[PDB]
């Protein structure tokens, strides 16, 4: 919930807007903010199949584009992102997903090692 | 129908015609949104099959939306990044085609048979922007991808 | 009449309303700006503008002079527009829904009629 | 639809139920502009009733107007007339939400069943202007326009 309200609401806002995107030759940023969050939100929403994840996965995923994470980052890469980060924080932090899990929400706490996770790990993706 | 509709369940491979593809000239008339194989899948056929596979799919469901649009609103609007792959497409719709040995009385064209790397390798370029100079009609009625370059030469007048 | 022909239409038609609705917002914001900038200036798809230029075609302080201008009569002119062409896909959205309807309906009493003809004729 | 279509056949009013405007907070939820009613007629709900209910959806109307071009080309061509017509609007958009008894098990908030003649009344003066210079916080989920006051006085 802590991650899925925000992402719902982008998307809805999205939606208002997708068909504009395509031709959008003069946007005010506003809503070409909007456009940007929509697309990569989406990208997060992929998945390939045979592969469920557990709860903490997804909302680690979730919450780095939501958070505006990959704002910045390219479409085209969201889904390489994504299993790399993911792989990442499966291998090194199974304490933090162990929290999330256990605390079963996001602490104040976890929610600052993430960031650093996150920062420093797109910091190592954009090369 | 409740006839063809009833049968798709009894398959593990479909191929679907379609006269809208047909009425075009596009021979074979398969629709490429509309096919589908049980071993579309990396882990049988592998990625550089499927990557393709999906991205030459991709093009075609993003073009087949705007069709309709930029039809009244025309193309003056859409973004170059929109009207590259507008251009891609097309000569997709078109590297697809192929001239079949058992039509040559209807296409007057001999029949062609292409090996499946020629046919990755061909749509990789495409997809690639490898040939964004060649014309469409480069594209249409011939077999491997040699003879798209080949026949925009012949077509260079 | 096809409901599939006619979903596309409206299919269609719902999207250019919404780019068409678009494009007049954007043409209402330029031409904000335009109206202003315009008023120092005289003190020295667009509508019917590149053809009404073209029919009558049958010291730069003036250059910046017709072109202050020609912006803002575009982005008026292509506003306006732009209005109205939501205006008729809106006309056309609605009356596509109506006819859709009329189909869709037919369509299942048809099919029905048929059944209980079968059926009553054993 | 012949379902649909025969049901109307009967009924006298409609209150329809909007997710978007609940999404603004806006509660009861109601549609002020497609929600309606047979009875809304001067020869029925008197004049005066009838007048207020027609001013509130006009003005209600008038400011969906105007909602395009403050977006785009900002709140300002806006004259001393134009102006008045978004404020008060305002007012009474939030003045048509309210505190529902139902709904005091935690919403902290104590439940209003305001009267028909607070109801004109209340309206009646916004649009009449008496609380132009009250805030929109104050008329967000009262009760009677006293309220509207009360909370203006908690609220600077
Ligand atoms: C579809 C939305 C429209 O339906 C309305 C009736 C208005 O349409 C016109 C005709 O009037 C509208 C544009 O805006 C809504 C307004 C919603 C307002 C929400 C206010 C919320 C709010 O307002 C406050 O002042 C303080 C608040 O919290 C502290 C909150 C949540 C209305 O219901």
């Amino acid at each position: 919930k802590q991650v899925a309200g925000t992402m719902k609401l982008e998307l809805a806002q999205y939606r208002e807007v997708a068909a504009f995107a395509q031709f959008g030759s003069d946007l005010d940023a506003a809503t070409q903010q909007l456009l940007s969050r929509g697309v990569r939100l989406t990208e997060l929403l992929k998945q390939g199949q045979y592969s469920p994840m557990a709860i903490e996965e997804q909302v680690a995923v979730i919450y780095a584009g939501v958070r505006g994470y990959l704002d910045k980052l390219e479409p085209s890469k969201i889904t390489k992102f994504e299993n790399a980060f993911l792989s990442h924080v499966i291998s090194q932090h199974q304490a933090l997903l162990g929290k999330i899990r256990t605390d079963g929400k996001i602490s104040e706490e976890s929610d600052a090692k993430l960031k650093e996770i996150v920062t420093n790990f797109l910091a190592g993706f954009e090369a | 129908d409740p006839a063809p509709a009833t049968t798709f369940a009894h398959l593990d491979a479909t191929t679907v015609l379609s006269r809208a593809i047909a009425e075009l000239g596009i021979y074979p008339a398969v629709d490429p949104l509309d096919s589908t194989s049980r071993i579309m899948d990396p882990n049988i056929v592998g990625s550089e099959h499927y990557d393709v596979a999906r991205g030459v799919q991709k093009i075609l469901q993003d073009y087949k939306s705007l069709q309709d649009i930029i039809a009244i609103l025309g193309m003056d609007e859409l973004s170059e990044e929109d009207k590259l792959t507008v251009s891609r497409a097309r000569k997709i719709q078109r590297f697809l085609s192929q001239p079949f040995q058992v039509a040559e009385v209807f296409t007057g064209h001999l029949g062609k048979l292409v090996p499946l790397k020629e046919t990755i390798k061909g749509f990789q370029q495409i997809l690639a922007g490898e040939y964004d100079h060649l014309p469409e009609q480069a594209f249409y009625m011939v077999g491997p991808i040699e003879e798209a370059v080949a026949k925009a030469d012949k077509l260079a007048e | 009449a096809t409901l599939k022909d006619i979903t596309r239409r409206l299919k269609s038609i719902k999207n250019i309303q919404k780019i068409t609705k678009s494009m007049k917002m954007v043409a209402a914001a330029k031409y904000a700006r335009a109206e202003r900038e315009l008023k120092p200036a005289r003190v020295y798809l667009c509508g019917a503008i590149h053809s009404s230029v073209a029919k009558q075609m049958k010291l730069a302080n003036i250059i910046y002079y017709s072109l202050k201008e020609s912006t803002t009569s575009e982005q008026s002119a292509r506003m306006t527009a732009m209005d109205n062409a939501s205006k008729n896909a809106s006309e056309m959205i609605d009356k596509l829904t109506l006819t859709f309807n009329r189909t869709r309906q037919a369509v299942i009493t048809k099919e029905l009629i048929e059944i209980i003809s079968g059926a009553a004729a054993l």
